[PDB]
RNA sequence: GUCUUGGGUG
């Protein structure tokens, strides 16, 4: 898996089409999955847990 | 569990202070005295003495299992 | 053992030792057998009896 | 050891994971030179409401400095005013508030931060006994489709709800191919006439 | 399991140079510098060195990502002056002044003796 | 030796259980059995209760932060906080990195989790003193 | 089993929060990058890489 | 035009007022002094019995964590520099820990003066662990009862405190200017007045406190420096401070090394 | 706080900050200042971020073009002229900068937007700093006398309207009982009392205050939150009523029979800086009790609800005549949304 | 006047009445007195002011598609299995739900 | 080389919502009826009531990238003590002779009322303000 | 490698 592939993205629960996203792929150290902060009102997601 | 060597957030060698810092509470002085003496003067550097638990003696009270 | 069903599930818990107050609020723990299959709200209240 | 993604609490309900960690040079810091061990957001406070999280770094910052534990039982006489007494007569304002400088420029900040220890807690959620990836593996024996479990090398539910929002983007390819290639593809030869599948290939 | 090594902060790969020029052809007489392997302290020194030339008419630096140990560098100047130039003597400026500060320095502490 | 149960026998100290707490009058302080005469804008407003003339106390609280239990007595000033705050911290805490048992290296479990340096806290509530988060903290 | 299935070629992890990625890029793991692929026919114009 | 005036000079701290130099300049060598000058801690540890309650790498952790002298860590080499497969002394200090309870009462503590120096790049004067005084017993390691034993080798290399903070010579660098904030470079957040509820700067009687006659000055930059450097023993005060300086100017000669050499 | 009318920016951040954005085009924007210095405002350098070609323009309770409070909004061909930029217009709300680059320059431009705008404001913000703390909860003892005054007053209401049902003279509803009379007269009191008392504390807080700063941004907080720290919790539902009569005609066993004041059934008089009493204590625990229990136990209801309304509109498509069909091929809308 | 109870018909037809504009809540109701299309209408005033009580706002489109499968057959199909799977559709989508 | 010059008596300065700026309000002591009303930094350029200010409006400062000025070069700005640059964003050509102009520097807002025929040459795009005493 | 039970996380 490279940088700029686009891979879908997505949390749970999928209560509208956009909790279910496609993205460009960046490869990073560490092991969390990194997300721009405008995205977490679709998915609903916070950066606790 | 053993006294910490460095202050976590400086960086202050307390390791060599708490034997010292034990024997100025035996005599007395109040802890803050003590720790104004042992000459820690950043809070950080206070805490680190004055929040340690000693769990060491604890430990060793389990027989040597060799 | 031959009526598992039927029978009161949980009643016997393996104890939590991952830290000391777990273990602590363990050992002090209630239940009550109500079930999940209902959702009667009543019985998950906070009560004024429970001070 | 603590990395990014492992999981933290103070004791009035403000969870959270670490996001980035910093170099002693690149932390803000005191005229003092203290930097913290810790950087909270301001924005979990106001709509949660743990006025006791800033009380008790309060109490704790005096306690630190007079060299004594301070006192958080409930429902005592103790006062916010006394604790900003006894602080303010320890030289710091009595606010808990600080003037810090910039790490990386030495420039001061245009506002005070409000600083002091608060008791942390390290809780048994890490990112590394989470961290899950599957590209082929095991399955099962009688569906054939992925087994269940990060332990046992397991893939992840594409449950119906995602099947929801996928039939909502209208991409059917993309389906198609998480339910078949992606899981129990298999390719079974019916009758033309009757059309059960009790027909017998012999394919070499 | 994720975690890059500590030393790759400061240690020059070799098939990574140290320093890497571009130009900036949207303005005139221009210049992009990347800097591996460094960080804000030698960024910022520079930067409000070279702000206060009269030749230089930008200057400006930023580190893209605090997790990588690089920063880029935007830095113009006059027709008659190259980036380039300004770059070595604002070098070799602050060089000399840390010399004289060393020297100051090392006067005072024996004096203080 | 005199201890809790010559209390108990002596008359000074009774157990209620729910349904006599029915018929009994509990004063929330040994200060609430007598009116006062104040005006701190800092301390609280201990409530007026203005409508009963003449109170007839049976009983007061030994100390009111003992409706608490073992996982919200480690919260600091649990009463500045809003209630959904104190619960999760009291699940939360229970999951927390420390010292189980002293003896955790003669001892043989599928998982143990042993802080290096715990600490004891600066903001430290009564209770804890016989919950021993001092001790293992 | 055929409304929903569990799917090969997936990950997992949680999530952290980046000022510095656009909003259509997402941070991942290195090992996950390395775990996860595609695959990418051979041509005439990605043979070098 | 840079300028230096020592208010406080001990072995371990130094309190020094400078003057004339920017900002970004004294922010480097705060920098430079908390993170990029060399010393010595141990970076390899070798355990031959450990049966203390205490576990390997917890007093591995701790060893790495000790204050060494460093005095002549510059005329060292990087172990990653040195052309031995194996480790040497142009780039290690080789340091020997045994410990063992004798009789079967109390408790025998074991201290980091009981580390003994072996090996190491003679006569350099580095390696030793670092006694405040004479009679100094250094810091706590372990602890010790019956039959319980710790023999230890550990080595000893040259490092900075961007690998690592054990290699880091100070613990806090205190850094101030403008006590007066007569450059408004702060905005003090108040309830009634700003000036009676903010604590006065310790060197605030260092300077003028502004007239209530002055407008403000576009013109004024910050031009002095108030700092107090701290060291663990491994390196002086005044020593730390010049090799930040020198690391410095070296760090800039690599890049005017660089520039010239891309020509 | 950047987009302030007397937040203004030296040459030096000025660089910065440009060289920060992705998408600038190496101009060096005149400054608002010339002499005897030169300044940027911040609404210049967030003027840098928004794409060239873009207007909008909002109304503020009726603000004058020279808007004595900078509210409202106008922006033309990129560029403010004035209004502080808040929730109103980088929010997700219709109508905003948001919604008018998406519409006006595409999703891939509206997409950059977001990520320009976070650089020089994340700038920004790093070398302004941001802090909140205990003493922003506190207002000063002229207010804590006012709110204390209107807290007493609506007590004394209360009491009035308690005295009035007990000597039968309270004004009945339609549809409505006497008891559910008294009980919706006494909830509008003392939920008016709340908010009064909230009005006042909010009105005592200055702009430096950082509780009022994240609500006036709208970034997180509002008016109820700052009203619960500062002033007055208020009164506790249960089920939608006051604290019920758990025990024999009491909620508590510390309080006498028959009491119907406030303070006995779930009216919390104290803040959170100041700290609740036992009772109040557990009144706010049984109301958040009810708060976890309703999110716990309705999210079943409301997935099975989501299902069910998936399974039945799942095979509709628009398709390419324009009428709106299932899968049986028969027609549910002639033309789509009827446009 | 608004009222507890419902009989449309028969107050309809008292004098006095806007006989022309009298509602009811109750869109079975509706239906039996007024015909499918102003239970249609009827059935999206209720959607609307369920899901505008808060200051939501649902696009219209979404609401309107919603009232016209309820209403599509000439009664009333509720969204359970007794009006779901009562369709003509195929075995496997009945099945399925 | 001006497009409007004139002298004004500031009648009522507010500082209120601002520690950093102040809105001013001045009558043209020559000409009534032409009003001002001006943000401007206190820091930079204090104003108090009842002062006299020299207030020029200008299309430019000689007698398009930002870069700061050398002292050998000279301009309009060399005469005065207060210099601003702004964009016209309302020229209201409104009732029998009032004529209001609109400019924005930079969020520092102007109004300025008066006859057609002194703020005729008004209407431009961007405006220089610059201000002596 | 399977089934139940229990403790949890978002
Ligand atoms: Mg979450
Ligand atoms: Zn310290
Ligand atoms: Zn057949
Ligand atoms: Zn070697």
């Amino acid at each position: 898996l490279m940088d700029d592939d686009p891979v879908l993205f997505n949390r749970q629960p999928s209560l509208h089409k956009m909790s279910m996203m496609a993205h460009r792929v960046k490869v990073m150290p560490y092991s969390t999955f990194r997300l721009n902060l405008s995205v977490t009102s679709p998915y609903n997601a916070d950066f606790d847990g | 569990m053993i006294i910490p060597v460095r202050c976590f957030s400086c960086g202050k060698v307390v390791g060599d202070k708490w034997d010292a810092y034990l024997r100025l509470l035996e005599e007395g002085k109040q802890e803050g005295d003590a720790l104004d003496e042992l000459k820690l003067k950043r809070y950080c550097c206070r805490r680190m003495v004055l929040t340690h638990v000693d769990l060491i003696e604890k430990f060793l009270r389990y027989n040597p299992l060799e | 053992q031959k009526k598992a069903m039927s029978s009161r599930a949980g009643v016997s818990q393996v104890l939590n030792r991952y830290t000391y107050s777990s273990t602590l609020s363990h050992l002090r723990r209630t239940n009550t057998p109500i079930g999940r299959d209902g959702k009667l709200a009543k019985p998950r209240q906070l009560h004024n009896t429970h001070w | 050891v603590p990395q990014i993604g492992d999981k933290f609490a103070s004791r009035h309900g403000q969870k959270g994971t670490i996001g980035v960690t910093y170099r002693h040079e690149d932390m803000p810091f005191s005229a003092e030179g203290i930097v913290p061990d810790l950087i909270i957001n301001p924005h979990a406070i106001p709509s949660r409401m743990t006025v006791a999280h800033l009380i008790e770094c309060l109490l704790s910052k005096v306690g630190s400095i007079r060299g004594y534990e301070g006192d958080a039982t409930p429902f005592t006489d103790l006062t916010v005013d006394a604790v900003s007494n006894l602080l303010r007569d320890n030289g710091y304002q009595s606010r808990g508030f600080e003037v810090m400088y910039n790490g990386h420029t030495g420039k001061k900040l245009m506002a005070q931060v409000f600083f002091g220890p608060t008791y942390y807690q390290r809780l048994r959620h890490m990112v590394d006994d989470k961290i899950h990836a599957r590209a082929r593996g095991p399955v099962q024996v009688l569906t054939r489709q992925p087994v269940e479990g990060r332990s046992r090398d397991g893939g992840l539910r594409f449950g119906e709800m995602e099947r929801d929002c996928m039939i909502a983007h209208g991409a059917a390819g993309f389906l198609k191919e998480r339910l078949m290639e992606a899981s129990d593809a298999f390719r079974v030869h019916v009758c033309g006439i009757c059309g059960l599948m009790s027909v017998i290939a012999n394919l070499k | 399991m994720n975690a890059p090594d500590r030393f790759e902060l400061f240690i020059l790969p070799d098939d990574v140079p140290k320093l890497k020029i571009t130009p900036d052809s949207r303005v005139p007489n221009c210049i992009i510098i990347k800097f591996e392997r460094e960080d804000h302290t030698l960024a910022n020194l520079l930067r409000e060195e070279l702000a206060l030339y009269p030749d230089v008419t930008f200057v400006a630096y930023k580190v893209e990502h605090p997790l990588f140990a690089n920063f880029v560098m935007r830095l113009q100047t006059e027709e008659g002056t190259r980036p380039k130039q300004a770059l070595e003597r604002a070098c070799a400026s602050i060089i000399n002044k840390l010399k004289t500060l060393d020297h100051k320095f090392n006067e005072e502490w024996n004096i203080k003796n | 030796v005199y201890g809790w149960s010559s209390l108990v026998t002596s008359g000074v100290i009774e157990y209620v259980d729910g349904e006599e707490e029915e018929t009994i009058m509990i004063a929330m302080t040994p200060e609430d059995l007598q009116t006062r005469s104040l005006n701190d804008t800092a301390k609280r407003i201990k409530p007026e209760m203005s409508t009963s003339s003449h109170h007839t106390f049976t009983h007061c609280e030994i100390h009111p932060s003992m409706i608490l239990g073992v996982a919200a007595s480690i919260i600091p000033f649990p009463d500045h906080n809003q209630s959904p705050r104190n619960t999760y911290q009291s699940a939360m805490g229970k999951q927390a990195m420390g010292v189980f048992l002293t003896n955790y290296n003669v001892r043989m479990d599928t998982m143990a989790n042993i802080l290096y340096y715990p600490q004891k806290p600066l903001a430290k509530t009564q209770a804890m003193e016989y919950l021993k988060f001092r001790e293992l903290p | 089993n055929l409304m929903g299935k569990r799917v090969d070629f997936s990950a997992r992890t949680v999530i952290s929060g980046d000022p510095n990625l656009e909003l259509d890029q997402v941070g991942v793991p290195i090992s996950i990058a390395k775990t996860l692929s595609y695959p990418e026919t051979v041509t005439q114009y990605n043979i070098h890489r | 035009e840079p300028k230096v005036n020592i208010i406080n000079a001990q072995d371990d701290e130094v309190e020094l007022m400078l003057s004339d130099v920017n900002l970004s300049l004294a922010n480097s060598l705060r920098r430079t002094m908390l993170a990029e000058v060399p010393t010595l801690a141990i970076d390899l540890v070798e355990i031959k019995m450990n049966t203390s309650v205490l576990a390997d790498e917890f007093i591995s952790h701790r060893l790495g964590l000790i204050p060494l002298v460093s005095e002549d860590v510059e005329e060292m080499k990087y172990s990653r520099d040195c052309t031995c497969e194996d480790y040497c002394d142009e780039c290690s200090v080789v340091l020997e820990l045994s410990a063992r309870h004798e009789g079967e009462e109390g408790t025998t503590d074991v201290y980091s003066s009981s580390l003994i120096k072996v090996s190491g790049p003679g006569n350099l004067n580095v390696g030793e662990p670092v006694r405040r005084d004479d009679y100094d017993q250094g810091i706590l390691l372990c602890k010790l009862r019956n039959h319980q034993e710790l023999n230890i080798r550990c080595i000893a290399k040259k490092g900075i405190a961007k690998e690592h903070a054990k290699w880091s010579p100070c613990s806090a660098i205190a850094f101030e200017y403008d006590p007066h904030n007569k450059l408004k470079h702060t905005d003090f957040w108040f309830e009634v007045d700003a000036k009676k509820e903010w604590p006065d700067s310790k060197y605030a009687t260092w300077e003028e406190p502004p007239k209530p006659g002055e407008v403000f000055d576009y013109k004024a930059k910050p031009n002095r420096f108030y700092m107090t450097v701290e060291t663990t023993g491994s390196l002086k005060a005044n020593q730390v401070f010049s090799r930040g300086i020198k690391t410095l100017q070296e760090k800039l000669a690599n890049v005017l090394f660089e520039l010239e050499n891309s020509r | 706080k950047m987009t302030l009318r007397d937040t203004f920016i030296e040459y030096e951040q000025v660089m910065n900050m440009l060289f920060w954005v992705p998408s600038w085009d190496g101009v060096v924007p005149q400054p608002a200042i010339l002499k005897p210095k030169p300044l940027w405002t911040g609404k210049q350098l967030l003027s840098i971020a928004i794409p060239s070609g873009i207007h909008l323009q909002r109304t503020d309770g009726g603000n004058s073009l020279l808007s004595p409070k900078d509210n409202g909004m106008l922006i033309v061909d990129g560029k403010v002229m004035f209004g502080v930029v808040d929730k109103k217009t980088v929010g997700s709300g219709g109508g905003g900068l948001i919604h008018t680059v998406m519409r006006e320059k595409g999703p891939k431009i509206c997409a950059e937007l977001f990520g320009n705008i976070q650089k020089v404001v994340n700038y920004w913000l790093l070398h302004n700093g941001f802090s909140i703390g205990i003493g922003d909860a506190i207002a000063d003892a002229s207010t804590m006398k006012e709110i204390t005054h209107a807290i007493s007053s609506a007590k004394e209401q209360v009491q009035e309207i308690i005295y009035k049902a007990q000597h039968n003279e309270l004004e009945l509803k339609p549809g409505m009982t006497l008891r559910e009379s008294f009980e919706g007269e006494v909830s509008r009191t003392l939920n008016d009392a709340r908010d009064s008392a909230g009005r006042s504390a909010e009105m005592n807080l200055k702009d430096l205050n950082n509780v009022k700063q994240m609500v006036s941004a709208g970034s997180k907080g509002s008016f109820i939150n700052i009203a619960q720290m500062s002033a007055c919790v208020g009164q506790q539902m249960v089920e939608g009523k006051r604290i019920a009569f758990g025990f024999a005609d009491r909620s508590l066993p510390h309080f006498t029979k028959d009491d119907f004041s406030p303070e006995s059934k779930g009216f919390v008089e104290n803040s959170y800086l100041r700290g609740l009493t036992p009772q109040e204590f557990f009144f706010h625990a049984m109301a958040g009790r009810e708060g976890l229990i309703d999110t716990a136990v309705k999210t079943a209801e409301t997935g099975y609800i989501q299902r069910r309304l998936v399974k039945a509109l799942e095979d509709i498509m628009v398709h390419y005549d324009g009428t709106t069909r299932n899968s049986l091929g028969d027609i549910i809308q002639f033309l789509y949304g009827e446009d | 006047l608004e009222t507890d109870g419902i009989n449309l018909a028969e107050v309809m037809a008292v004098p006095g009445v806007d006989s022309s504009r009298t509602y009811s809540n109750s869109f079975v109701e509706i239906l039996s007195v007024l015909g499918i299309e102003a239970t249609r209408s009827s059935l999206y005033k209720e959607i609307l002011n369920v899901i505008a009580f808060d200051g939501s706002y649902v696009n219209y489109r979404h609401m309107a598609l919603l009232v016209d499968v309820m209403t599509s057959r000439g009664y009333l199909m509720a969204i359970t299995r007794h009006g779901i799977n009562r369709a003509d559709t195929g075995a496997l989508m009945r099945c399925s739900f | 080389s001006a497009l409007f010059d004139d002298i004004f008596t500031v009648q009522t300065v507010d500082n209120g919502r601002y520690n950093k700026v102040s809105r001013i309000i001045g009558i043209s002591t020559t000409n009534s009826a032409i009003k001002l009303t001006l943000d401007i930094n206190n820091e930079m350029f204090p104003v108090s009531q009842d002062d006299s200010l020299t207030v020029t409006l200008a299309n430019s400062l000689s007698l398009k990238s930002w870069r700061p000025p050398k002292p050998t070069d000279k301009s309009l700005a060399d005469d005065y003590d207060y210099v601003m640059f702004g964009t016209v964003y309302k020229f209201e050509e409104g009732d029998e002779d009032k004529i209001k102009v609109y400019v924005s520097f930079g969020g520092l807002l102007m109004c300025l009322e008066g006859g057609y025929k002194s703020l005729a040459s008004l209407k431009q795009d961007n405006l220089y303000i610059l201000i002596r005493r």
